[PDB]
RNA sequence: GUGAACAGCCUCUAGUUGAUAGAAUAAUGUAGAUAAGGGAAGUCGGCAAAAUAGAUCCGUAACUUCGGGAUAAGGAUUGGC
RNA sequence: GAAUGUUACCGCAAUAGUAAUUGAACUUAGUACGAGAGGAACAGUUCAUUCGGAUAAUUGGUUUUUGCGGCUGUCUGAUCA
């Protein structure tokens, strides 16, 4: 399970939902719902759309940079998957939710 | 030494497998005959892992790695990466790569010391490959063939290239890779040498269609058989002339 | 191809049924019986 | 004329006549063969179609191209609160089919089944089974005599059960009453089990379990009078043809001078009883088990109820059965769960399922969040919040 | 599946009916392929045969090298451009449909394949995957 | 085509072929027509019947003509073999007769269709159709003998050997029963009679073997006698023409024992007579049955014949015996070396080096200590293939990938990754030393709390 | 007013509320529409739909009776302040 | 749909119709068979063409929810509406 942040509005894209677009440049874009895909087809700018999270990030709403947001980095390291580490990760996520 | 093996009904050993000097990867398609075929030569000496990449049996072309590390495409799910890491010792580095290309096995042809990459491969990917594999990286094409990972086979003992490689190109590439190179064919004249077989410093696996002259040439060039570091290739000259 | 009324296929299916196929259903029914009895024991 | 071209016909001639079902609750035509060796168990159950949802599970299927892969497929959620047995029916094998010998009620019928016996329930004086219940008087010989008569002659035993409608979020208060055949040997033991279960409740967990193959029978979606074009898939005429284009243009010929029953004319579509078999059960959720929608992977304290509730359905609070694919019948329709009628342990059924993640996002619109907590975390605090 | 194809193929959306034109995705010199027939297609009244990602079809070269004109050769579709349901739980489509000419054994004629190659086609055709530099 | 023309379509005799064609025409085509129908309908029906019969006959004749190898301009060796076996003159005459019958049937069908297109009555059309059918039947009946002969020749040619003249092949020559069949059996795996009677092999026998990774095929022949070729049997002519046409290197076998009662003088005379065929073959003399003669114990006068044979430039003498088959390997090696040298000489009418531009091959100690697997050893490895076999075989056994993958402790080997926790999947947060980052965040929170950040 | 225009639409003076209606929106029709991928592979036949449509600018061929073709064709813009 | 004392529930089934069809991927196999070329079959599995029954989980299409936002002309004095 690799739930993706929507390329348009950064919203989660759960399995079985949305459409994925593959460009000739091998760029994969996932649209959570038909609205985002159709807006991309019209070449609308997400940064200029008031309902897109990208616009809010630059507008100074829902602060883009914070210490808590560094934990959600899409790491490429295959951690050895230690059960104790697994439990500590769940506890850290639970605490980080409240902190964020 | 060289051993004949086949997939379900495909002679492209390198497509559905990736054999290195310290680990081997096989597809989970159909049954364990391929796994048992690999075990019959390697046994339990080195790990053999059943793994898929992007939910496909082509992990061999999708992945490229050496004794020092393994590389997987961005399309690989985290579950597959975790399974591969757990099935492999910590001595083998594993890291995902992010670039326009995805066919690492076809985009990268490399051994434990020297690596060949696609000319258009990005700088970040080249640096990551160099750091992970501890090998020199050079921008090259095999006689104009841009898919270095599919039309060429490389190993510490030697390398093999498709028959269309020019003599000057072979001479240049052998010097660059610091290993001997020979122009030949696998799977009864198939030009995709890099996909029709897999090879390491002590074991070679090829399709059943590989004729006896091709198997002998592979053995001579890759220095598998004892006391045959291309020495017996001189005797094979007459056989090749008669056949050719 | 062979249809449902194909004698050989029917015989093979019957042999499979006598195999672990019927034992699986028997185990499932045995498990269900325990919960059926528990429904009254509770 | 040999038509110059051979093509398959349109529609199935075996499903005719294509008429409306006799009743909303389809009656089971046949029951699984009674295994005399097996213990007494319930052969079917009554549920209500709550809706549908998405499920992703790692598929364990040797020889398939999707081995060790997470294949996404649809499942149906059926509300199935515990059912209560309120009687038993004995049948005697006659040369002219099975015949009902007698029926016994458990001295106390719930108000839900009492409503079933009256159309104008509120106007009715509610003179319910009280008289027959009085047959359970000091001696109660009549009930015992009927039970002994059932034991002596009945060949098969069918129990009478009704769904707890009050436990369902359905707006109706009248419950459905139907018979369920009892399996197992010692037909005396069948009636003994029925008597011990009189006025008691039976949960689905005691009838079906995970990975069990079941057959669902229910009345299909109704659509009223439908054109032959969609009722049978007839090819549309090119354009603006006289007498319309969405109809069969040729109905007969010189001989015979009568319209054949197989010409596939227009008529009522839907609302027809249909039997679907080999439906794999994926999840059996307990009513009191919190986090029913939590798998071994998700482990999040969330139920299977979609955000904002099921579309055209409620907020399921009791035991439910999850089965792959789809089942005929609309939401709020009663669906009967029936066994496979045979050994259906084919490797498709023998394989054990393992749900990786369960979809609980809102089916009302393009829901993007699984639980309100996720929505609040993503959208953050709003104007009304502070 | 047919000859050359390895393993079984799961059904996907058929976005390439007979007579469709798709851009060539191989360096053989062909520009576009005109589909005249679909290998393994079904037989039904009035139903036009249709191809899909990974299917083998017979197509003629409408434009490109003169030597390739007037002759029909087998081809393998690498892009479809019509959304199809992947078992992973996502609907995806390519920017433009394309195909590569191949022999009846599935061997590739061109030494390289340009543009992304569908995952299904690459998995179903080992030679295509070996000659594909980009997958998905 | 060449190389075992086994796919020739079987041809039934004239009577059987006519019966089959007539039955097919009667069955496939409609047979119900009435006088009340329009004359056009009857004419069309009868014309269609005649056309169907003609098309069936034409298809049969075309298939028969196509199936055969077209002996002319196939290959000198194959052409000569066909001529010697099937009497090429008669074979060509029969096939030409079949072709002529095909054209006659076509002409008859066309003429009868043209005549019937003007039919005026049901009886007239029926008579015309019957006349066309009878003409076709008579034409087929005239083909009785050629069809019967062609069936047999087709069977024989399908059952004939298929040797490639352009390939490197061996050839054994000598008197009958000298040991040609025994040598062929020993050198290569083949099924050939090794009985001692006059003519053990009545035709050519082929056997393949591999030397130095090159494919070789050995050819055995019945042999030839001292006849001057003025009178000879087809059996001997087959060997003669096989020697003549084939580039194969021929080996002349000899038996000095009392067996093969053509004495050593007769063998030497036969060798001298066949010498013209031996000019370009790089011949070698093989003395068979050495176990009972040992020509070292041969009279000098008799050895004079061997010396005279040796006088030819390219001949050499070899010693071998059927019981002592070890010499067969030496003879095979000598013949292969001679053939390869000749072909290399006629043909004329490499690896790269690093050059130095440290790296050395690497092999794990486990591989060095690994023992060779033995399929027939009862104590061999578990053979995970065999493990799957004992668990139901392919398509039934479910392989637990978690069995072998390495983890710090096997006590949690069969665990499950949650992979999700109310969004922000676990895999993203998976990273060692979480305690340090959590403690840093807690310190930041403590600073903010006492700083009054959260009012 | 908009608008090249007595072109289409709204409003002003003035004149009308006249065409049997009520309750749903089954099939099939009358009139007008939308559509994932292919773009005529359907049909005897591009039958019917669709596509460019005004203004400004670049530019405009074969032929020719030199008058025409021509708005040939093929291309770039059109809002508000 | 009246009529069989009435209403309601649960049933049995005389009778009428009926259905599923075909291909390929492994294993068994590069084994029997072969001089070589090449190539079997059953059992267990896995997909697929056509047809039939369902349902919108997910995706596409459809909009009178005229639900929301925008645009031209014109009218309510301007704005909002
Ligand atoms: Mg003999
Ligand atoms: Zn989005």
């Amino acid at each position: 399970m690799r739930i993706y942040q929507c390329h348009f509005c950064s919203s989660p894209c759960y399995p079985g939902h949305g459409i994925m677009f593959v460009r000739n440049d091998a760029k994969e874009f996932r649209f959570c719902r038909s609205k985002c895909h159709k807006a991309f087809k019209q070449r609308r700018n997400p940064r200029k759309l008031k309902w897109t999270k990208a616009f809010r990030k630059a507008a100074g709403k829902e602060l883009a940079v914070d210490s808590t947001l560094t934990f959600a980095q899409r790491r490429n390291v295959p951690v050895r998957y230690n059960r104790e580490l697994v439990a500590t990760t769940l506890k850290a996520m639970a605490r980080i939710e409240e902190i964020r | 030494m060289a051993t004949r093996t086949q997939f379900e009904n495909s002679n492209e050993i390198g497509v559905f497998s990736k054999l290195t000097n310290t680990y081997c990867l096989v597809a989970v398609g159909g049954s364990e005959n391929f796994y048992s075929a690999f075990e019959a030569e390697l046994g339990d000496a080195i790990p053999i892992v059943h793994t898929t990449i992007a939910g496909t049996r082509i992990i061999g072309r999708m992945t490229a790695g050496n004794r020092r590390g393994l590389l997987v495409p961005t399309q690989t799910t985290d579950q597959e990466l975790q399974h591969l890491r757990n099935s492999l010792p910590d001595s083998v580095k594993i890291q995902r790569v992010e670039e326009r290309l995805s066919a690492l096995g076809n985009v990268i042809c490399c051994n434990d010391y020297v690596a060949l990459v696609h000319p258009d491969i990005d700088r970040e990917t080249e640096e990551l490959i160099s750091d992970v594999l501890g090998v020199e990286v050079f921008r090259q094409t095999i006689s104009g063939n841009i898919l270095v990972g599919s039309y060429c086979s490389l190993s510490n003992q030697g390398g093999l290239v498709h028959p269309q490689t020019s003599v000057q190109d072979q001479e240049e590439l052998s010097s660059l890779l610091q290993v001997p190179l020979v122009a030949g064919t696998v799977n009864r004249g198939s030009s995709v040498v890099g996909a029709g077989m897999v090879v390491n410093d002590y074991l070679a696996v090829t399709g059943l269609d590989t004729t006896a002259p091709e198997l002998s040439v592979i053995e001579s060039i890759f220095r598998l058989q004892d006391a045959q570091p291309e020495s017996i290739s001189g005797n094979l000259r007459d056989t090749l002339i008669e056949t050719y | 191809a062979k249809s449902l009324r194909a004698s050989s296929h029917l015989n093979a299916k019957s042999v499979k049924r006598r195999g672990v196929f019927q034992k699986a259903v028997d185990a499932r029914e045995q498990r269900i019986s325990d919960k059926l009895k528990e429904d009254l024991l509770k | 004329s040999h038509r110059k071209y051979e093509a398959p016909r349109h529609g199935h001639l075996g499903f005719l006549p294509r008429k409306r079902a006799a009743s909303i609750r389809a009656r089971v035509k046949a029951f699984p063969k009674d295994d005399r060796s097996k213990p007494v168990a319930l052969t079917s159950f009554l549920g209500y179609k709550a809706g549908m949802t998405t499920i992703v599970r790692d598929l364990d299927r040797p020889g398939s191209k999707f081995h060790k892969r997470e294949v996404v497929e649809a499942v149906t959620v059926v509300d199935t609160p515990p059912v209560v047995v309120v009687g038993v029916v004995g049948y005697v094998e006659t040369p002219r089919g099975l015949r009902s010998l007698t029926t016994v009620w458990a001295e106390h019928l719930s108000d839900e089944v009492k409503r079933r016996f009256y159309k104008n329930w509120y106007k009715s004086k509610k003179k319910a089974f009280t008289k027959y219940s009085a047959k359970y008087a000091q001696d109660g010989a009549g009930i015992e005599r009927e039970l002994a008569r059932i034991k002596k002659y009945a060949s098969v035993v069918r129990v009478l059960v009704h769904t707890q409608i009050r436990k369902t979020p359905l707006a109706q208060k009248k419950a459905h009453l139907a018979e369920i055949q009892l399996n197992g040997g010692s037909i005396s033991e069948k009636v003994d089990w029925a008597r011990e279960h009189f006025e008691k409740t039976v949960a689905v967990d005691s009838v079906f379990e995970q990975n069990e193959m079941i057959d669902a029978i229910a009345v299909t979606k109704g659509h009223g009078f439908e054109g032959v074009t969609h009722r049978w898939g007839t090819k549309k005429l090119p354009r603006k043809t006289h007498r319309g284009l969405r109809k069969v243009a040729c109905i007969g010929a010189w001989h015979p001078a009568h319209v054949m029953w197989s010409v596939a004319r227009a008529g009522q579509r839907g609302y027809h009883s249909r039997t679907s078999i080999n439906h794999k059960i994926y999840r059996v959720g307990k009513g009191d088990d919190e986090a029913n929608g939590a798998t071994s992977f998700d482990r999040t304290k969330k139920t299977i109820t979609p955000m904002g509730g099921f579309v055209h359905y409620g907020e399921i609070k009791n035991d439910f059965i999850m089965v792959k694919g789809c089942i005929p019948g609309n939401r709020k329709r009663i669906v009967t769960l029936r066994k496979s009628l045979y050994t259906n342990t084919s490797r498709k059924a023998l394989e054990e399922v393992s749900l990786k993640w369960i979809d609980t996002a809102s089916k009302f619109g393009k829901g993007r969040f699984q639980t309100p907590a996720e929505k609040h975390a993503f959208m953050g605090t709003l104007k009304k919040d502070l | 599946s047919g000859n050359g194809a390895q393993g079984t193929k799961f059904r996907i959306s058929l976005g390439l009916p007979v007579g469709a034109i798709m851009n060539c995705a191989d360096n053989s010199g062909a520009r576009n392929l005109y589909i005249i027939a679909v290998k393994g297609s079904g037989s039904r009244l009035n139903r036009l045969p249709a191809a899909s990602l990974g299917d083998m079809v017979m197509a003629t070269v409408k434009k490109g090298k003169p030597e390739l004109r007037k002759k029909v050769m087998p081809a393998i579709v690498v892009r479809q451009a019509k959304s199809w349901r992947r078992r992973d739980g996502v609907f995806l489509y390519f920017e433009d449909n394309a195909g590569v000419i191949a022999n009846p054994k599935g061997e590739m004629k061109g030494s390289a394949i340009t543009g992304p190659v569908g995952k299904e086609c690459a998995d179903l055709w080992p030679r295509v995957a070996s000659n594909s530099g980009v997958v998905v | 085509m060449q190389l075992s023309w086994k796919d020739i379509p079987t041809v039934a005799p004239a009577n059987d072929l006519l019966d089959i064609v007539l039955n097919r025409t009667q069955r496939k085509t409609p047979t119900v027509i009435r006088p009340g129908f329009k004359i056009t309908r009857i004419r069309a029906f009868y014309m269609r019947k005649v056309k169907y019969t003609g098309e069936g006959f034409v298809e049969k004749f075309e298939d028969i003509l196509k199936g055969f190898p077209n002996i002319n301009d196939v290959h000198p060796f194959h052409r000569d073999l066909m001529d010697t076996l099937y009497e090429k003159n008669h074979y060509k005459i029969s096939l030409a007769a079949i072709s002529r019958a095909k054209s006659l049937v076509e002409q008859v069908a066309r003429d009868y269709v043209r005549l019937l297109k003007f039919g005026q009555s049901l009886f007239q059309c029926k008579q015309l159709k019957r006349a066309a059918l009878g003409r076709m039947a008579t034409i087929v009946k005239k083909l009785r003998d050629p069809l019967a002969y062609l069936e047999q020749v087709r069977q024989h040619i399908g059952r004939l050997p298929s040797i490639d003249p352009n390939t490197r092949t061996l050839l054994i020559c000598g008197y009958p029963n000298v040991g040609k069949s025994s040598f062929l059996r020993c050198i290569t795996k083949s099924d050939v009679d090794v009985q001692p009677y006059a003519f053990t092999t009545k035709s050519l026998y082929v056997g393949h073997f591999d030397y130095k990774y090159l494919r070789f095929q050995a050819i055995d022949t019945p042999g030839i006698l001292d006849r001057p070729t003025e009178e000879m049997n087809n059996i001997e002519m087959q060997s003669i023409y096989a020697i003549a046409h084939l580039r194969s290197c021929v080996l002349y076998f000899m038996d000095l024992s009392e067996q093969c009662g053509f004495t050593i003088e007769a063998q030497v005379k036969l060798f001298h007579s066949i010498k013209p065929l031996f000019a370009n073959k790089s011949v070698m003399v093989v003395i068979n049955k050495t176990d009972i003669i040992r020509p070292e114990d041969l009279d000098e006068e008799r050895a004079q014949l061997l010396e005279s044979v040796k006088e030819v430039p390219g001949v050499e003498i070899m010693t071998s015996s059927c019981q002592l088959e070890e010499n067969v390997m030496e003879v095979r090696n000598k013949a292969c070396e001679k053939l390869l040298a000749s072909r290399i000489e006629n043909k004329l009418k490499h690896v790269a080096q690093p050059q130095a531009r440290k790296r050395t091959p690497f092999i794990p100690e486990s591989v060095k200590n690994l023992k060779k697997y033995d399929p027939e050893d009862p104590n061999r490895r578990k053979l995970a293939r065999d493990i799957e076999a004992e668990n139901g075989g392919a398509g039934v056994f479910n392989v637990n990938l978690k069995d072998k993958y390495l983890l710090e402790d096997d006590e949690w080997k069969n665990d499950i990754m949650p992979e999700i926790l109310d969004g922000k999947n676990v895999y993203d947060f998976l990273d060692p030393e979480i305690a340090a980052k959590l403690q840093a965040l807690e310190e930041e929170e403590e600073k903010l709390e006492n700083e009054g950040f959260y009012n």
